[PDB]
């Protein structure tokens, strides 16, 4: 059972946790505190017939829990999604910042990358346009992805979207 | 205002002893913080062998 | 007189703030130790099953 | 492949983590801090032809790092280890404390109790009479082993006595 490793990056309070527990555990989290370190989720999904298990890693988006953490991150990564909270300018405008910190422990270019916004159910407190995101997404080579951990109602359901990054990890 | 010179000195001893207090607890902090970091390297050591 | 309730003043200010950066760093602590526990707790029902 | 639950009873500082770590990983720990909550510690053995897996539990002693544990330690133990240190008389008198505390938590007074007493290497600064510690130890039916987690030097080797308690275990 081939493993694939994807790690999760944003700043904190994006959601991070939620959308990995929604992918792996099936429901959204009632209750959740802050990441220390890492927080490993693992799922069993059957892509083509074969059966993987995808290895979701919850990096932590605080400085202060982090700072140790990070080659542990990007060793052997197969996959990278960063986030960005949509109700929260000030978390896209940090995406360089992470992108950054990914190019700079990364000599290869043939990894996927993603960018994901949470938080889409918040349709009255929205505060990146989705064209901005887009255009920044198409600027670095990383599809968008708009969603929701709790309530994406037509909007990109996230067992969707990774299903879809190990569904281009098994070619 | 004698009275409030003596006033002003009793709460700067008394701030520079909650300095040392601050202090111990930021230690104790960081002794947390990296027991925690220690845990989460070797379960992803454990991790990056698979 | 005037000069010396100014400096005073803002020396409690500073004092103020101070105290709360310790609380912070005390509630910090106990989530660290109580979350340690959580784990600790977790791991324990696991092998008292078996 | 049968597992038997040790747990390690005592005062906090009295040497419970360089026991256990003496008996699995065979040497002191150099470096050492506070337990909190378990250190889960194991060795496989093989007595009588049949192979055994010791569990060793690492209790805490300081009450903030024990007060959510009590009763995750006193779960299908098989056998209790009480610790005092022969260079503090105050730990040595909060056996009967713990004593208590494991009659309130077990219901079978068969289990297999051992009292030890650690740190004996630092002879100049023992505390604890022998012939106290022994009176005490044959008041609750217990064998009495006074030792040294940094240096077992022809003076009850710790490897002697955990031995001899699992193999009274496996009776
Ligand atoms: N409305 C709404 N809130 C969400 C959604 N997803 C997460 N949240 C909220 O985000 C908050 C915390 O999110 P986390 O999953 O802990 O974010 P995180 O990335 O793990 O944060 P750090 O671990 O500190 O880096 C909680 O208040 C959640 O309710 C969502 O889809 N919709
Ligand atoms: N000389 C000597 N010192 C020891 C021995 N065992 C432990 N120590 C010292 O005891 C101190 C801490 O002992 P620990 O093993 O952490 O005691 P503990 O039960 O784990 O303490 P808590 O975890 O807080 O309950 C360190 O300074 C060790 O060097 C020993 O066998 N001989
Ligand atoms: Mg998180
Ligand atoms: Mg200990």
């Amino acid at each position: 059972s081939r493993i694939f490793k994807i790690i999760v990056i944003g700043d904190s309070n994006v959601g991070k946790t939620c959308l990995t527990y929604r992918f792996c555990a099936g429901r959204f989290p009632d209750r959740t505190e802050a990441t220390i370190g890492v927080d490993f989720r693992e799922r069993a999904v059957d892509i083509d017939g074969e059966r993987i298990k995808i290895q979701l890693w919850d990096t932590a988006g605080l400085e202060r829990f982090r700072k140790s953490m990070v080659q542990h991150y990007y060793r052997n990564v197969h996959a990278v999604v960063f986030v960005y909270d949509m109700t929260n300018m000030a978390s896209f405008h940090s995406l360089p910042a992470w992108i950054e910190e990914c190019k700079q422990h990364l000599l290869a270019n043939d990894i996927p990358r993603i960018l994901v916004g949470n938080k889409c159910d918040l349709r009255s407190a929205i505060q990146v346009p989705t064209d901005l995101a887009q255009k920044f997404a198409d600027t670095h080579s990383m599809p968008l992805f708009e969603t929701s951990a709790k309530n994406p109602n037509d909007n990109d359901h996230v067992e969707a979207i990774f299903m879809t990054l190990a569904h281009k990890l098994k070619s | 205002n004698q009275t409030l010179k003596d006033e002003y000195d009793a709460l700067q001893i008394t701030f520079t002893a909650l300095e040392e207090k601050l202090r111990k607890t930021t230690e104790e902090n960081q002794e947390l913080v990296t027991r925690w970091m220690a845990e989460k390297a070797q379960e992803a050591n454990r991790l990056n062998a698979e």
